[PDB]
Protein backbone atom coordinates (compact mmCIF):
# COMPACT_ATOMS: atom_id res chain seq x y z
CA UNK A 1 0.00 0.00 0.00
CA UNK A 2 1.31 3.42 -1.02
CA UNK A 3 0.35 6.57 0.77
CA UNK A 4 0.22 10.08 -0.64
CA UNK A 5 3.50 11.84 0.20
CA UNK A 6 5.82 13.60 -2.36
CA UNK A 7 8.74 11.20 -1.81
CA UNK A 8 7.13 8.10 -0.57
CA UNK A 9 8.29 4.51 -0.49
CA UNK A 10 6.08 1.43 -0.44
CA UNK A 11 7.44 -0.69 2.43
CA UNK A 12 4.79 -3.48 2.70
CA UNK A 13 6.77 -5.16 5.54
CA UNK A 14 5.22 -6.78 8.65
CA UNK A 15 4.19 -3.74 10.56
CA UNK A 16 4.60 -0.23 9.24
CA UNK A 17 3.36 3.04 10.77
CA UNK A 18 1.11 5.68 9.22
CA UNK A 19 -0.01 9.21 10.16
CA UNK A 20 -3.06 11.10 9.14
CA UNK A 21 -2.83 14.78 8.39
CA UNK A 22 -5.09 17.00 10.44
CA UNK A 23 -4.31 20.06 8.38
CA UNK A 24 -6.88 19.44 5.69
CA UNK A 25 -5.69 16.78 3.22
CA UNK A 26 -6.76 13.89 5.66
CA UNK A 27 -4.60 11.59 3.66
CA UNK A 28 -2.37 8.98 5.14
CA UNK A 29 1.34 9.01 5.13
CA UNK A 30 4.00 6.75 6.43
CA UNK A 31 5.85 8.41 9.26
CA UNK A 32 9.21 8.01 7.50
CA UNK A 33 8.06 9.21 4.02
CA UNK A 34 6.58 12.49 5.19
CA UNK A 35 9.38 13.19 7.76
CA UNK A 36 7.35 12.45 10.89
CA UNK A 37 8.95 11.45 14.07
CA UNK A 38 6.71 9.00 16.08
CA UNK A 39 6.72 11.28 19.12
CA UNK A 40 5.52 14.27 17.11
CA UNK A 41 2.56 12.62 15.36
CA UNK A 42 1.40 10.87 18.52
CA UNK A 43 1.69 14.14 20.46
CA UNK A 44 0.46 16.90 18.25
CA UNK A 45 -1.88 17.26 15.37
CA UNK A 46 0.03 16.44 12.30
CA UNK A 47 -0.01 18.81 9.49
CA UNK A 48 1.94 17.96 6.37
CA UNK A 49 3.90 20.68 4.57
CA UNK A 50 1.30 20.73 1.85
CA UNK A 51 -1.35 21.85 4.35
CA UNK A 52 1.15 24.07 6.16
CA UNK B 1 -2.93 13.16 15.00
CA UNK B 2 -4.57 10.00 13.93
CA UNK B 3 -2.06 7.20 13.67
CA UNK B 4 -2.11 3.53 12.67
CA UNK B 5 0.01 0.54 11.98
CA UNK B 6 -0.80 -1.87 9.20
CA UNK B 7 0.23 -5.47 9.73
CA UNK B 8 1.16 -7.34 6.60
CA UNK B 9 2.05 -11.03 6.18
ZN1 LIG C 1 -1.89 17.56 4.69
ZN1 LIG D 1 4.19 6.88 2.45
Amino acid sequence: SVCAAQNCQRPCKDKVDWVQCDGGCDEWFHQVCVGVSPEMAENEDYICINCA
Amino acid sequence: ARTKQTARK
